[PDB]
């Protein structure tokens, strides 16, 4: 799930 | 595994609008929470139990606004994590700690105000109770203990996304221990169940129990004003010994026998004199007995079931004065009350002998039917209970609204994201803007708590004007 770890790179911290 | 028609991205137009919003929430949150903590510290009339729990709520929000907005604003604009692995563990730990402080202080405030209704001294919020200090230290300790899994599980990932070097501060997908490997799976449900569903369910429960006891005190004040409170044994219009709010003791002509009936009813040797709290407990039993007879009465039960709480009190008021039979004789006015035809019923009831013989009491009860409020019986104690109920209702309403978007954005990510779809990547671009809006909203709770207290509390409104003068 590498499109997911890029999501967490752009996403907020929560 | 399947590819996607586009790169997960956020429009620069969005990044500039949201950042302006995040700047306003931060400045208003710091000012509002600091002044709120300032007026609670300065003014000595506001140094009580319930306000101390509010200060714990204010500090938790002041702590959250400090570590949430300034780092998510940077994460939006700079798109990288340059703070090392210590801040990657420290920031989410303090975040979940501060959030836990606010939801538990909210829960403690709802429990405290429910227990305070029974005593007039407590509902005024006078002084600081004993276990107030140890409750706060438990709230903060339990908050940081539950935030511990957030600290150890976070780390910096270094990966390759289409030839780009990425420093990603995140919760590591694979953990050493088995418990932490399980925490990473259902973390969003733990946040949704414990930091939203449980506080809303706990506060709504104790708020409901509080207003139910407030309802019983409204009716007692209503009947005390209309019928009268007698704390010494007296004879009614028929010569029978009576106490309290129209409570018949016995039909015996022996005052001494009547005194023993009183002692049986109060559970105390009263010598003919009872206290206001004993008359109230005796009155609450008379209401429950009156309601049981109404619900067993075929002509009053349908009307009573359809009425709201305030208007049910007005009907109980009439039964206390005239009895079940005499009230059931108002066959037409009762019909209009069941059809919610207030003004017509108000006009019809004013034609009665009841209105002609006791016009003052009748006007008050009719106004209660017409409006459905306690405006005809507004008194000193009702206002205090009314101010308390408004205070906790707005604080939990501000909480639920401010934390709904962020909690919503995480629960639809769990249930609608399917990594096998080809077009799923660009719905995260819509979740990207929701998760950043949900950060501004949850931070608005820090700003909306002082605004709510300013609008519902006369003392907070004046203390706020004093600090900004
Ligand atoms: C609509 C939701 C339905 C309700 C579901 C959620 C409410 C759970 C209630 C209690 C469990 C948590 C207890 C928290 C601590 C209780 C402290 C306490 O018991 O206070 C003493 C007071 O005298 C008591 O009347
Ligand atoms: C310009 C100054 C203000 C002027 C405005 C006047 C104030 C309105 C007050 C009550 C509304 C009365 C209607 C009540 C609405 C609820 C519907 C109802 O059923 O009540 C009437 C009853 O049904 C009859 O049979
Ligand atoms: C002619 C009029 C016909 C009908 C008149 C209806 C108009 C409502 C007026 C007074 C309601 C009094 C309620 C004041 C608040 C008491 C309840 C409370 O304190 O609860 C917190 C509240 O939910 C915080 O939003």
């Amino acid at each position: 799930d590498e499109e997911a770890v890029y999501f967490a790179h752009l996403d907020i911290i929560w | 595994p399947p590819p996607c028609q586009g790169p997960i991205e956020i429009k620069e137009t969005f990044k500039y609008i949201n950042t302006v919003v995040s700047c306003l929430v931060f400045v208003l949150g710091i000012i509002g929470n600091s002044t709120l903590l300032y007026i609670i510290y300065k003014n000595k009339c506001m140094r009580n139990g319930p306000n101390i729990l509010i200060a714990s709520l204010a500090l938790g929000d002041l702590l959250h606004i400090v570590i949430a907005i300034p780092i998510n604003v940077y994460k939006l604009l700079a798109e990288d994590w340059p703070f090392g692995a210590e801040m990657c563990k420290l920031v989410p730990f303090i975040q979940k700690a501060s959030v836990g402080i606010t939801v538990l202080s909210l829960c403690a405030l709802s429990i405290d105000r429910y227990r305070a209704v029974a005593s007039w001294s407590r509902i005024k919020g006078i002084g600081v109770p004993k276990w107030t200090a140890v409750e706060i230290v438990l709230i903060w300790v339990v908050s940081v203990v539950l935030a511990v899994p957030e600290a150890i599980g976070f780390d910096i990932i270094t990966m390759d996304y289409k030839g780009s070097y990425l420093r990603i501060c995140l919760l590591h997908p694979v953990q050493k221990t088995a418990f932490m490997q399980f925490y990473a799976t259902a973390k969003d449900w733990w946040l949704f169940s414990f930091y939203f569903c449980l506080p809303l369910a706990i506060t709504a429960f104790f708020y409901t129990l509080m207003t139910c006891e407030m309802l019983r005190k409204n009716i007692f004040e209503m009947l005390r004003i209309d019928e009268g409170l007698r704390l010494k044994i007296y004879k009614d219009t028929e010569g029978y010994y009576t106490i309290g709010i129209g409570h018949l003791l016995t039909k015996s002509p022996s005052l001494n026998a009547a005194k023993s009936e009183l002692d049986k009813a109060i559970g105390r040797n009263t010598n003919g004199v009872i206290t206001k709290d004993e008359a109230e407990k005796l009155f609450n039993q008379d209401v429950d007995a009156a309601v049981r007879g109404i619900l067993r009465n075929a002509k009053l039960k349908p009307v009573y079931d359809s009425l709201d709480a305030v208007r049910r009190a007005a009907l109980i008021n009439m039964v206390f004065q005239m009895g079940e039979t005499g009230v059931a004789g108002f066959t037409n006015s009762l019909r209009m009350l069941q059809q919610k035809r207030w003004d017509e019923a108000a006009v019809n009831l004013a034609k009665s002998r009841w209105y002609n013989q006791t016009p003052n009491r009748a006007k008050r009860v009719i106004t209660t039917f017409r409006t459905g409020t306690w405006d005809a019986y507004l008194n000193d104690h009702l206002k205090q209970r009314r101010e308390v109920a408004k205070t906790v209702f707005c604080l939990v309403l501000v909480f639920a609204l401010c934390w709904l978007p962020l909690h919503l954005a995480r629960i639809l990510k769990l249930t609608l994201y399917n990594q096998n779809d080809p077009n799923r990547c660009e719905l995260l671009s819509f979740l990207l803007v929701l998760d950043y809006i949900g950060i501004n909203m949850a931070s608005l709770n820090s700003c909306a708590n002082p605004i709510a207290l300013y609008l519902v509390s006369k003392r907070f409104k004046n203390a706020f004007k004093s600090a900004l003068c």
